[PDB]
């Protein structure tokens, strides 16, 4: 009976304009209508016919087939009115059958994001839905949530608003597997603040005049795609990196500081390419676009006459390394690298060819390996703003100091060509993070933290790069649980407030243990930290130690007999993956040498002094990559613990990259994985917010001038006066001992 | 509490003698001075010095919020041990004579979004930590006043 809804705006507002049918009210006569289990629909519709103790001959009202089923299988039927709803928590009947059901008929109408009590579900459409421009800023601008339907700019204001209100320091974390949509629901928030939270020299579609700091703010991505991507078996050009932002605010709340961080790289192949694979883009290009003159000047050895351009020249389908030389030479200029820097990035071809060569090639005789090329270190440390001798010294001999004993010693290949693969590829990483420095430099009471996860994946050859990819996912996931199940109901016992305890079985820590648990029987990372520090230890004995320690665990699985390849299939929250272990040992090691970290801490040049002032973690006695990246994710995860986790929970419909295609069982897998039904089952029950009764008495005495008359009593009862004089409901609040627990 | 006129008796938020815990020995009388009228007197004396038409009631309020703070009782909620505060007029009558932020008084007085090192650190306060700090606040407001 309302207005016609726009064709577009159907993707924002529910199609409400349907028909007053009597059938939905007559049909109730079939009073044993129930939801029943189904592999294809998830659940479906049936009716009890005959009560056999705990069985009942239930009968389908789709197929008509009698199926004797149990009192516990049959799940309560929801009323027709709840179709495709705005919040999932409204469904009177919560039970898996139907908590699943809300999404299927919804996404196909256009309606992607949906509120689910505390968190919000954000499925992928794979379609350019028009829901952005200053129309959608200023529609949603400064907006109390109820006036703007379930879509992203509501989370974005609610960050900026709450921070100046409840004054929790707010954060934004986007979750869910690969493709799902996280990267992009991060960038859109930078668009939001650049106009809204900034300030203005005085003062539509894309157009408005943002300030100066706010203009610089954007121009980063296109370079790292050449010097970082490399030809695989799955994809001849796939990326391998993933990111974060903090946003510091002044006294008045404006954008003042902004701090971007990226996490880890496929940093390994340069000195081991598999048969028919290729290396980092640019090498092949410098040999190809090689004019004779700079073939002599830039120190070019020829096609195949290389240590580790394996498989000779493997070509590439539909790309020609020749011309691609020029295009990828062009990109570096935009956010700003000079020609000193670029004759240097020409010898950063010589430095990624020689970061195929700054590797302490396993020294067969002594075992503790050493630096092949001076010129390579010379290229490197000058282009990391420290010193070249001071580097290599430390990178062989840590000149550390415990007690009397100046712990001066050699590092092994694994130790030294780890702190120098952990710095050939924290050259490739903290120099990827030097691109990140060249941004943050112009970018830095209150702050906003935001996180673009590298998204849960399955290659065929998964490796530490993916061990971490489907670790961040998993690590963020036990944050979610501890925040939203356990600690919650603990406080529910506490306050004197009526609520009985429910357990959900949502400690996903068992898969996370299975990777991350240091003591007790250790998991993948912990066995590999130990194995990284180990001579008797082969990527082989890593998987042998994994079978040895884990084996029988109800989230773990061996290889498909390929002990020979040495690989392990595991149940992570979102099901299963195979990792392969060849050359993993080193990939867990990063023993962050403080000798270098401190020269980097006290570095001179425009490059480094900023990005290494994170001196805390560093080996004063200590950490690996596995550990470092548990810890980097703890610098994140435990200050995230002490911020507000606004989660933007992205959900995959298909693995077929397709428009349209949902699979309800793939989604139902990712619901059990994301811990959805139970994240909704807590937030239906209790009371998300929590504050005391004074937030009642003050801010509204103005609202009802008569409310407390001559005389005063207890704060609870006195606020209860203006409370009932503004009709505030006896279960909307929970006036507890200290806290008013407030619902949604 | 004694020479309250019925309008500012309910405005400057007056309950009777011994409804403040921080006034001990009940109400001890004084010889040959009766606090009752001595109120009215000092109020005159204000107008002679030129304490303003509103200001007089403002000095009286700061006083009375100090009088108020000691209704803030912390009961050992013994399943964190990091226990919090039942009544609100305890804080309310305090913070209507304060006008600070009502939300944030208690949310500070229970969760210090504080500072360890040089950044923001959250902690819930214990019963013990919450009592002692609020106590300091009660008294310190009277000093700021003088």
């Amino acid at each position: 009976a309302q207005k016609p809804l726009s064709d577009d705006e159907k993707f924002l507002f529910v199609d409400k304009n349907f028909v007053n049918n009597p059938l939905a009210q007559a049909d109730w006569s079939a009073k044993k209508l129930v939801w029943v289990p189904s592999e294809k629909h998830g659940f479906e519709a049936a009716s009890i016919k005959e009560e056999k103790g705990d069985e009942v001959t239930v009968e389908l009202q789709e197929n008509g087939k009698k199926v004797t089923l149990s009192k516990d299988d049959i799940q309560k039927m929801n009323p027709p009115k709840f179709s495709k709803v705005e919040d999932m928590a409204e469904l009177t009947c919560l039970n898996e059958a139907s908590v699943l059901h809300n999404l299927r008929e919804r996404y196909f109408s256009g309606l992607i994001y949906t509120y689910s009590g505390l968190f919000c579900v954000v499925i992928n459409p794979y379609k350019q839905l028009p829901i952005y421009s200053e129309k959608i800023i200023d529609m949603y601008k400064g907006k109390k949530r109820h006036e703007m339907p379930p879509h992203i700019y509501a989370i974005a204001d609610t960050a900026y608003r709450s921070m100046l209100q409840d004054r929790e320091d707010q954060s934004i974390l986007c979750t869910g597997e690969s493709g799902a949509g996280k990267t992009e629901n991060t960038k859109k928030v930078i668009q939001y603040l650049a106009v809204v939270a900034s300030s203005h020299k005085g003062k539509q579609g894309p157009s408005f005049s943002y300030g100066e700091l706010e203009k610089q703010l954007l121009q980063a991505n296109p370079i790292l795609e050449a010097f970082g991507n490399a030809k695989t078996v799955k994809n001849d050009n796939s990326s391998r990196f993933g990111k974060f932002i903090r946003i510091n605010f002044d006294v008045t709340g404006y954008i003042v500081g902004a701090n971007i961080e990226t996490y880890l790289l496929e940093k390994s192949r340069a000195i081991r390419q598999a048969k028919d694979e290729r290396t980092f883009h640019i090498f092949y290009y410098l040999i190809a676009g090689a004019s004779e003159q700079m073939r002599n000047d830039l120190l070019l050895e020829g096609f195949n006459n290389y240590t580790f351009l394996s498989n000779g020249h493997v070509p590439i389908p539909a790309q020609q390394d020749d011309e691609m030389f020029q295009e990828t030479l062009e990109a570096m200029t935009i956010m700003g690298f000079t020609e000193e820097e670029q004759t240097s990035i020409l010898r950063v071809v010589s430095s990624v060819l020689q970061l195929g060569n700054i590797v302490f090639k396993k020294e067969r005789n002594t075992d503790q390996a050493s630096m092949p090329d001076n010129t390579a270190a010379q290229k490197v440390c000058h282009l990391m703003g420290i010193n070249v001798t001071d580097f290599t010294r430390s990178i062989l001999t840590p000149r550390i100091k415990v007690g009397r004993d100046v712990v001066q010693k050699a590092q092994t290949k694994e130790q030294a060509d780890f702190a120098i693969e952990a710095l050939a590829k924290a050259k490739f990483e903290r120099l990827f993070r030097w691109i990140l420095t060249r941004v943050n430099k112009a970018l830095d009471a209150s702050f906003l933290g935001i996180l673009d996860i590298a998204g849960f994946e399955i290659f065929e050859i998964n490796s530490f790069e993916q061990l971490c990819i489907n670790y961040t996912n998993e690590k963020l996931q036990q944050l979610f649980n501890h925040t939203m199940f356990i600690l919650e109901q603990e406080e529910y016992q506490r306050e004197g407030i009526e609520w009985n305890f429910i357990d959900f079985g949502l400690d996903l820590q068992p898969c996370i243990e299975l990777i991350e648990r240091p003591t007790n029987p250790p998991g993948v990372l912990a066995l590999l930290d130990e194995e990284c520090w180990f001579p008797k230890a082969t990527d082989t004995s890593f998987v042998e130690k994994l079978i040895q320690e884990q084996g029988n665990h109800a989230k773990f699985q061996k290889s498909k007999q390929l002990k020979d390849k040495t690989e392990f299939c595991i149940l992570h929250y979102a099901g299963k993956v195979t990792y392969n272990a060849s050359a993993w040992l080193t990939k867990n090691m990063d023993p962050l040498n403080d000798n270098v970290t401190s020269l980097l801490n006290q570095s001179s040049d425009k490059f480094v002094a900023d990005l290494w002032k994170d001196v805390d973690r560093i080996v004063g006695l200590f950490r690996t990559v596995g550990q470092l990246y548990k810890e980097q994710l703890t610098k994140l995860m435990t200050t995230l613990r002490n911020t507000n986790p606004n989660f933007v929970r992205c959900i995959i419909p298909n693995h077929e990259k397709r428009a349209g295609k949902l699979d309800a069982h793939l989604v139902l897998e990712q619901l059990r994985c994301n811990g959805v039904l139970e994240g909704i089952r807590i937030c239906r029950q209790g009371f998300p917010n929590r504050i005391v009764f004074q937030e009642f008495r003050q801010r509204y005495e103005i609202l009802a001038a008569n409310a407390i008359p001559k005389g005063f009593m207890d704060g609870k009862q006195a606020c209860i006066l203006m409370i009932k004089a503004l009709e505030l409901d006896p279960n909307l609040y929970r006036i507890g001992q200290s806290k008013i627990f407030f619902r949604t | 509490i004694a020479g309250a006129s019925e309008q500012m008796r309910n405005d400057l938020l007056l309950e009777g003698f011994n409804n403040y815990t921080f006034l001990s020995n009940g109400h001890v009388p004084i010889p040959a001075q009766q606090d009752d009228e001595m109120f009215q007197e000092t109020l005159e004396a204000m107008t002679i010095m030129g304490f303003t038409e509103e200001e007089q009631t403002s000095i009286l309020r700061v006083v009375s919020s100090v009088l108020q703070l000691g209704n803030i009782v912390f009961k050992k909620e013994r399943n964190t041990d990091q226990a919090s505060m039942p009544d609100n007029t305890a804080a309310q009558k305090v913070c209507h004579l304060m006008g600070i932020n009502v939300t944030d008084f208690t949310r500070s007085i229970l969760t210090p979004r504080i500072k360890v090192g040089r950044d923001v650190v959250q902690k819930a306060q214990t019963k013990e930590q919450a009592d002692f700090a609020i106590e300091a606040l009660a008294k310190a407001k009277f000093e700021r006043l003088f």
